[PDB]
């Protein structure tokens, strides 16, 4: 049946898929060693008895998130032979992992891709968790994004980015290699769910009460995402949302697909119990400015599609009628050409928690996933951010060292100077 | 050549040691984790 | 060529814990 | 695999490494015949860093201790934790460098690196792959500098794409043995600042007084100012040896702090560092361990950064800690020190994070920082160079082993280009 | 008692049972990592591998009795 | 199975209640010590929580296990006396069981039982039905925050049933 | 929280900063070592406000403990809740100043300040947000009166918004100690009073005045002297750490006792002060503890309140008590003492109810007062200054370290400035 291959590439997309991983096994009941103590089979390949392996391929140039994954509690259910590693870490620089040091290691990911591309009837999408921050995330997934483009052309591609954030910046060379990365995500991607990291520091202070988290914590928060985002695949429910009709309701050019993301009801246990989570209210708190897991005001731009995946136990009508709330606000603004806004989807079972997480339990959750012009003024931030460094041409005789003829900063600069272009230019 | 065991351990300089442990509970360990 | 004992990561380590311990 | 070999660069170099093989061992939890325990397998998984398999369960160093007189190897060897390296690293020179850059980098340089670049041939190509050298030397001394970095010519030409990290003492504003302390310095920079890629600082005086007012030790030897060093030595490579949140390398730490590739001289420090009455009553969080460690006053490095820019910072934190408040806690210090920074680089600064602290501690930092500051070391080396310059003296012992006149003005010169560079970069 | 009241500033008190440094009380008894710290329960990191009983050309575990 | 025998658990003034007395209950054991200063500072907040919870309701809903890590008999009786809630004798082996079991110690840790990871002093930790681990409430651990940590707790879906 | 930073200058700054640790310590049940004892809520629910925890399960006061010479708190040290300090608090002097107003504000007060600057800043930033500032000096000596007002004008400019509240002793008339009064009492005060917020007098022969008439005590040693300053010196702060049924911050006795920004000095008295012999004949009643408020052999200050009017005025009630009680005897002597109060203010007065009490005592008052009686004090150290002044005495020990003699003289205009001011609104 149905299956969505992850690749997973960069210590952040690695850690990610530690939790994505995590939260999969405990949805649909299923141990460390592959046993069970249908719906296995869109994240599982059931080989033996009971040997339930997962459809992941771990990606990085160094020795050290991996290996440590491999000595850790999946040892046995992450199969150790698609656990790809290297030896030289790429080091935050786009001019390494997308060339010499990382050739190597493409055509073993490849071949491990193709293998698990071609072991299951009728594969549905690949779910990339990368991290446009730095070295082996950018780099290896830009080459690596580069070739399924033209070993899979029919092929839908999600992707999952974390973003350099505003005022949070762990490297000074994001800001060359996030604009050195858009070649990779204009025209070589589908689906551009947007994530970063300060954004996802707000959105557990002041709704889990946790002042001091860490990045297990934030890849709680994506898990939830993206296990939202594939319940309508796996599990059964009224106004199923497919990955082929996703991006169906958010895309409308091809050059726009860059879209945001926001869950609702992430309250730990104590102040959970104290508001009745209603549909109006999920999904109010789902459109709320400050529930976006990016530093985007959803006011300076106007939306031009949403996708809210509603799960657990939701009716298909109060939910159009918390739709019909949001429309008649006039904060929640939307632009001309849609009289309609809104696809819905709804599963049946409830949002799961993680034993010993930060969460809480609820039958109900709104990760809606929306494509509006205020993205525009992320990658715009990011302009201003480049061009300061690029002027008098500092941390570039590495980029010029192992590849980067003097030009690819220049195209790059035009492609992502032309992205934002293209957004003001839709909506007027 | 002065075989005072303080002033060795001044001289190969066990004194930093002392001074850059910490005098109370440093390792904390318990896992957030259930079954 | 350097080999290390089989309880460090260094080439196939996977392959060399089960069947010689060390 | 991922191997640093390490260069016991001078006497100055070797007591400066003894307690920093002290400090990896005892990290590592490594017997000193070459044998472990300590509980916790993680410091076997990555071993090979600097480590070899002895083929009978030992392991040694792959460390290639270097001298030109034998009295001090006499001396590491009688020391705790000399016998862990194998008899046939060291390498001996007989006659003794005269404190003199000619003595070593041209007369008995030639009869012992052919020696030196066949101990380290047989160490590097031991492994498949590599990232670097690290060496520890001195730049007052003739063995430590004149030799020193003649070896750092003779590694980078046949390693182009390999790491340099060299650990480095600098002459004293205040205080200065071996007399001839400007023409071992100057000279040895000259090859310093192409032959190395990451160059990093230290000042045996700003190490005096670290002891003096924020360690608070009465009488400092220098055992204590070596092992002092040596708690940023390790944490400067913890994060190759060991997991971490923020995995970092020294590549990582080259690709993110030098700007320009002529100006690579950082600032190395160190946190927490109390006294025995202070230990108690201090806080150890994030927020609190940050401020003690962008100051002057715990700095390894005498070059007061208030008069200066940082280029580029950096922190390797060590420890489980929560990194929320790490790094919302470095914009924190960049906002509030704006002017400290500069200003066109929006976060100046890395954070890294280690996850097994150095042991007897919850948490700790190393902080690499590329600051304009450094330049009042080198125009105090450079008009103190040209003191003795302009009137000839002391240089007749340096002519009749290879001088001429061209390589002096060139040698201030080289300085006179770096200083113009720092000043210009404001 | 063993000198933890007054803030204990030594971790020597851990050296003295492992004297030998070989007594296989000091070996691999705990490892300290965040992925401990957040993704581990009781016991699912130290288990061995069940490969097969008659060796290595054994692809499973089979028989003449099936 | 049974975690408390039939003459371990005391509570104030001295009865002993057996394990039949303590469902539908959310039962915390509290490893704590009289010389601590984090005990001390955390012993005022643990009293006006369970005042608080224990007082403000139509059941009784959480409930509390003293565990001294304290020195001797007379230290016992001086903590006692301020906590209303229950405890174990300490030298009973029950408190030695407990702390291995649920990993709670002091620092003396390699001359008997030479394990790893330590989970220090203080700890409340909320049990269940056949001793198992529920959630742990983190005054010192990876999240380190103190004196507030008690709200953390989760009765409703915690119960000694 | 709302944080205070503590700042102790002089020698008695020291030794009244010394008592008053040491009785806000038992208030909030703090062990000599560090640790707690006394297991009830409210001690612990704000001890933020004056305390810090140091990872030890511990509390450190937040004071800076200061002057120029090391002989004051080597005593203190080693002194009874002595130990509870930050070791590194302390920023010691080594000259000391010669009871100078020159030497404290010029001369060596400027290469000590930059310590005291560096320590303070850590110990205000260092928490999430900062309420303000509590100085503790005198205006007679030479350190708390020649540096302190150097920092009280410092940090004003780096915290402009923050509140700042200063306890400052007075010299004495029928005794003068430290024979050059006036100079150190006027060339502090002229700075004084533009830099600090609001600011407390206290008078040595007053305190004096209340042991003997009031409190009967045979013997009143400075420790049970400085006792008596600080049971009003933790009265202000009362209901910051500790709840009540009507607030009062510190900027709420501010707001409403300081009608125009230039007047601030405030007269300070404490009730009950019972005899040992009276304690157990007195009722303990909100009546009577409004008139031991209203008295002049109450007051702190030597400046006897009828002899002039009271310009604003404000108690801060403790313990538990009925409010109408308060709020009757509130009125009624407005209503009786018409004549010693002012006529253009309906309700000269405020009241606040702190909910916890003091130690043992039922019920207390500490109460502010800003009259305008305390203008006899003005011209008293007006003209002590004019008659010394006029034939030039004592100006060597002044003018020889740097001052221009206009300096003295805008010193006196000023403060008479303030007089004539204090007599415009009688
Ligand atoms: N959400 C989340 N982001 C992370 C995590 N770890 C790292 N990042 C982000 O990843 C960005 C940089 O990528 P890294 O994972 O650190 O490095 P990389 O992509 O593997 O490439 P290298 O630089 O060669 O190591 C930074 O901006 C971090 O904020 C994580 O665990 N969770
Ligand atoms: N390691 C070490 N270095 C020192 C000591 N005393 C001085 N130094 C530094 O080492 C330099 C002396 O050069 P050195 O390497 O010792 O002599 P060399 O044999 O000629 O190389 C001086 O500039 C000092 O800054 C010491 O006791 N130990
Ligand atoms: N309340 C109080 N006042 C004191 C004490 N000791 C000295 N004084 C006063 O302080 C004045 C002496 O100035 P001092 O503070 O010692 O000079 P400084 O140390 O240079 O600031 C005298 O007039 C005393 O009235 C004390 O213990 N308590
Ligand atoms: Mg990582």
């Amino acid at each position: 049946m149905r299956e969505v291959i992850s690749i997973h590439v960069g210590q952040a997309g690695i850690q990610i898929g530690n939790a994505c991983w995590e939260l999969f096994c405990l949805e649909h009941g299923i141990q460390p060693d592959g046993q069970m103590p249908d719906a296995f089979n869109t994240f599982f390949s059931e080989t033996g008895a009971g040997k339930h392996v997962p459809r992941c391929v771990f990606l990085d140039l160094e020795p050290t998130v991996v290996d440590e994954v491999r000595t850790g509690t999946y040892r046995h259910l992450f199969h150790p032979e698609q656990l790809i590693s290297g030896k030289e870490d790429a080091a935050n620089n786009f001019a390494r992992g997308h060339y010499t040091i990382g050739k190597e290691i493409v055509d073993l990911s490849l071949d491990r891709i193709r293998k698990l591309a071609d072991n299951c009837t009728g594969l549905q999408g690949f779910l990339m968790f990368n991290a446009v921050g730095g070295g082996t995330g950018s780099g290896l997934g830009c080459l690596l994004l580069e070739r399924l483009s033209v070993d899979y052309g029919k092929k839908s591609k999600l992707n999952f980015c974390s973003w350099p954030s505003p005022q949070v910046s762990t490297a000074v060379v994001e800001p060359y290699n996030s604009v050195l990365s858009t070649h990779s995500l204009l025209e070589h991607t589908d689906v551009a769910v947007m994530l970063d990291n300060e954004a996802i520091y707000d959105i557990c202070r002041r709704n889990l009460d946790i002042e001091r988290p860490t990045y297990t914590n934030l890849n709680r928060l994506i898990a939830q995402v993206i296990s939202s985002l594939t319940a309508s695949l796996r599990f059964d429910g009224a106004l199923n949302v497919d990955v082929t009709e996703f991006q169906t309701n958010l895309v409308p050019y091809p050059r726009i697909h860059f879209m945001l993301s926001s869950y609702a009801p992430i309250i730990s246990a104590e102040k959970a119990y104290h508001e009745q989570l209603s549909v109006a209210e999920i999904t109010n708190s789902a459109f709320e400015p400050a529930s976006m897991m990016a530093k985007c005001d959803p006011r300076h731009g106007k939306y031009m599609a949403c996708c809210l995946m509603y799960r657990g136990d939701v009716v298909p009508k109060d939910v159009n009628a918390a739709v019909a709330t949001i429309k008649t606000k006039r904060t929640i603004q939307f632009v001309d050409w849609c009289p309609t806004g809104f696809k819905c989807g709804i599963n049946y079972q409830p949002p799961t928690v993680v034993p010993g997480g930060d969460l809480a339990k609820v039958m109900r959750a709104v990760c809606m996933i929306s494509n509006s012009t205020a993205i525009a003024e992320v990658f715009s931030r990011m302009d201003h951010k480049f061009d300061l460094m690029y002027a008098k041409r500092a941390f570039v005789h590495w980029y010029v060292g192992e590849g980067m003829e003097e030009g690819e900063f220049s195209e790059a600069r035009e492609d992502l100077a032309a992205l934002e272009k293209d957004y003001e230019e839709v909506g007027i | 050549f002065a075989q005072d065991a303080t002033r060795q351990r001044a001289l190969q300089g066990h004194r930093t040691a002392d001074l850059l442990k910490t005098p109370f509970d440093y390792d904390l360990f318990h896992r957030t984790r259930l079954p | 060529m350097a080999i290390h004992v089989s309880r460090t990561h260094r080439e196939d380590y996977i392959r060399s814990l089960t069947p010689r311990p060390a | 695999m991922r191997e640093i070999v390490h260069v016991q660069g001078g006497q100055c170099g070797n007591q400066i490494g003894a307690k920093f093989w002290e400090v990896i061992s005892d990290e590592h939890g490594i017997d000193p015949t070459g044998t472990y325990c300590g509980d916790s397998d993680l410091q076997l998984e990555r071993i090979n860093v600097f480590y070899n398999e002895a083929t009978g369960g030992r392991f040694v160093p792959r460390a290639i201790l270097m001298d030109l007189e034998p009295g001090t190897m006499d001396s590491v060897r009688a020391g705790p934790f000399g016998q862990l390296f194998r008899p046939d690293n060291f390498v001996f020179g007989q006659t003794g460098a005269g404190n003199n850059w000619a003595k070593g980098h041209y007369t008995e340089g030639a009869e012992l690196i052919d020696s030196v670049l066949d101990v380290v041939r047989k160490e590097a190509e031991g492994c498949d792959c590599l990232q670097g050298f690290q060496i520890t030397h001195s730049l007052g001394g003739g063995t430590g500098s004149g030799m020193g970095t003649l070896l750092i010519s003779k590694v980078r030409e046949e390693y182009p794409d390999r790491i340099m990290e060299t650990f480095s003492v600098f002459p004293s504003p205040k205080v200065s043995d071996t007399v001839v302390e400007p023409y071992n310095a100057t000279l040895s920079v000259h090859q310093l600042v192409e032959n190395a890629d990451e160059v990093q600082v230290i000042d045996n005086e700003a190490l005096y007084d670290i002891c003096f007012r924020t360690l608070k030790l009465t009488t400092p030897t220098y055992g204590d100012l070596n092992h002092l060093v040596s708690a940023a030595m390790s944490g400067v490579t913890c994060c190759l040896r060991f997991p971490g949140q923020l995995n970092s390398d020294l590549r990582k730490l080259a690709v993110n702090l030098i700007p320009f590739p002529r100006l690579h001289f950082f600032l190395i420090g160190f946190a927490p560092l109390t006294s025995r009455g202070s230990q108690q009553y201090r806080a150890l969080s994030v927020p609190e361990l940050t401020q003690q460690m962008f100051d002057a006053k715990n700095m390894m490095c005498a070059s007061d950064p208030r008069h200066g820019r940082y280029l580029t910072a950096s922190a390797m934190f060590r420890g489980r800690m929560s990194t929320k408040e790490v790094d919302e806690q470095m914009l924190n210090v960049q906002n509030k020190n704006s002017s400290y920074f500069v200003e066109w680089i929006p976060n100046n600064m890395k954070s890294s994070v280690c996850d097994i602290p150095p042991k007897g501690l919850k948490m700790s930092v190393t902080f690499v920082g590329n600051s304009t500051a450094i330049q009042e070391m080198f125009k105090r080396v450079s008009d103190q160079f040209t003191a003795m310059f302009r009137r000839k003296a002391f240089l007749h012992w340096y002519t009749g082993e290879g001088m001429d006149e061209m390589e002096f003005t060139e040698a201030e010169s080289n300085m006179n280009d770096l200083v113009s560079e720092y000043q210009q970069y404001q | 008692n063993d000198r933890l009241d007054a803030h204990n500033d030594q971790k020597l008190t851990s050296w003295r049972i492992p004297h030998p440094l070989y007594t296989e009380l000091p070996q691999g008894s705990k490892y300290e990592t965040h992925y401990r710290q957040s993704y581990d329960y009781e016991d699912w990191a130290r288990r061995p591998v069940r490969l097969s009983k008659y060796g290595l050309l054994g692809h499973d575990d089979s028989g003449a009795e099936s | 199975l049974i975690l408390f025998p039939e003459g371990s658990l005391k509570n104030s003034n001295n009865t002993v209640i057996p394990q039949s007395h303590l469902k539908g209950k959310s039962v915390a054991l509290y490893f704590a010590d009289g010389a601590d200063p984090k005990c001390a500072s955390l012993l005022p907040f643990l009293l006006n929580y369970y005042r608080t919870m224990n007082e403000g309701g139509a059941n009784q809903k959480i409930e509390i296990i003293f565990v001294s890590l304290d020195r001797d008999r007379e230290a016992f009786e001086s903590h006692r006396a301020h906590m209303p809630w229950l405890s174990i004798d300490l030298e009973n082996p029950l408190t030695e069981i407990l702390k291995r079991h649920f990993r709670v110690m002091k620092e003396y840790e390699v001359p008997t039982y030479g394990y790893g990871s330590r989970t220090g002093v203080p700890s409340v930790i909320v049990i269940g039905s056949d001793g198992r681990e529920a959630q742990f409430l983190p005054i010192c651990s990876g999240l380190e925050e103190g004196d507030r940590a008690l709200l953390r707790w989760d009765w409703r879906n915690t119960k000694f049933a």
